[PDB]
């Protein structure tokens, strides 16, 4: 049946971002980084 | 029950302030690198100090000594290798911790038990003198370690080695929902205020872990990958980059590891693939890792036929993101 629906917002990684890797069982930090230029490699 | 949550919180601090620091160098430069790694290298280094030189190393590392036994630490440490290295069945984790020895030398016999059990450490006999030879066999071991990812972890290599410690770790993961090869498109990515690169822009519609903290005045995504791993990215508000970076804390992240809820989203996520090679010296310095880079290093636990001390403390990490998932290696050299 065709019912009224939301517009997603959108979430655009398109600016200096940090992040990390964690692993579930321990919870500890595996990696860790900071994206500034991705085609600076 | 388990101990390595007794610890867990201490990486996790130790992780950021790591970050922060080399954040205060360049703030143009892309930023890499594994906190476990660095970690555990200097956990089994203390081992064979003694002194102020071991304390400062313990304490770098954020163990408030008084609060926390020593023993357990080496304790936890162990297990936290354990659980690390039997990786669920979708996912492959692997580290390693090896030594490498000058023949002539005579170790502590205790060092030795001591690694070799709480590191699951190897022992290798080497001989620096020839430079090229010695420098080949530990390019091989981080190469074999990381399956080819990271190939030339040492460079150069001092003609009086007395022994080196070395230290891998590699990942290997799959997105638990993938992005679609098709969707994947060139769109521009905002580096400076008036710096636009482009990069290829993977894209999917769906359910996703989002959400936006006012807290920190970020958006927080969390992803996960097929077995005992997810990956949070932090997409700071327009200016907040800064203020994102300093309220960073070890249970802050548990938050958004506990909750779930899902939300429809249209994500851009860039693929990826940098690295990061640096030299700890200067930065462990500022967290109070000195004593050891000093003349007055106390590595009396590793042998008595000379004092010694550390000249560097290279690391290397590298990371891939694509459509499929995430494969990080990395390396730390003492």
């Amino acid at each position: 049946e065709a019912i009224p629906r939301s517009i997603p917002p959108e979430v655009k990684f398109n600016k200096p971002f940090v992040f990390l890797m964690i692993e579930q069982n321990t919870k500890s930090p595996l990696f860790m980084g900071k994206v500034v230029n991705p085609t600076q490699k | 029950h388990p101990t390595f949550n007794k610890i867990t919180p201490n990486l996790a601090e130790f992780a950021f302030s790591l970050y922060r620091q080399l954040a205060h160098q360049s703030n143009s430069t892309n930023i890499f690198f594994s906190p476990v790694s660095i970690a555990t290298a200097f956990a089994m280094l203390s081992l064979g100090t003694k002194a102020d030189t071991h304390d400062e190393i313990l304490e770098g590392l954020n163990f408030n000594l008084t609060e926390i036994p020593e023993a357990q630490i080496h304790e936890g440490f162990q297990e936290l290798l354990r659980t690390l290295n039997q990786p669920d069945s979708q996912l492959q984790l692997t580290t390693g911790n090896g030594l490498f020895l000058s023949e002539g030398l005579k170790l502590v016999d205790k060092f030795l038990e001591d690694v070799k059990k709480l590191y699951h450490s190897e022992a290798f006999t080497v001989n620096f003198g020839d430079t090229e030879e010695a420098k080949k066999q530990i390019n091989d071991y981080v190469e074999k370690g990381t399956q080819g990812k990271i190939v030339d972890l040492v460079k150069e290599l001092d003609r009086d080695t007395v022994f080196a410690l070395v230290n891998y770790i590699f990942f290997k993961g799959k997105w638990e929902r993938p992005f679609e090869v098709k969707d994947t498109e060139e769109e521009d990515f905002h580096v400076d205020q008036v710096t636009t690169v482009k990069v290829p822009m993977m894209k999917r519609l769906g359910m996703f872990n989002i959400q936006h903290c006012k807290k920190l005045s970020s958006w927080v995504l969390l992803m996960k990958y097929l077995g005992n791993a997810t990956a949070i990215f932090f997409l700071p508000d327009e200016g907040k980059l800064q203020h994102l970076e300093n309220e960073l804390t070890h249970d802050i992240i548990t938050k958004f590891l506990e909750n779930e809820d899902r939300r429809s989203a249209s994500l851009h996520l860039p693929k990826l693939s940098i690295t990061g090679t640096y030299d700890l010296k200067s930065v462990l310095g500022q967290l109070g890792i000195t004593k050891v880079f000093s003349n007055g290093a106390d590595l009396s636990g590793v042998t008595e036929e000379a004092p010694l001390k550390l000249s560097k403390a290279v690391h290397k990490a590298v990371l891939t993101i694509d459509e499929k998932g995430t494969e990080a290696a990395g390396a730390m050299f003492l």
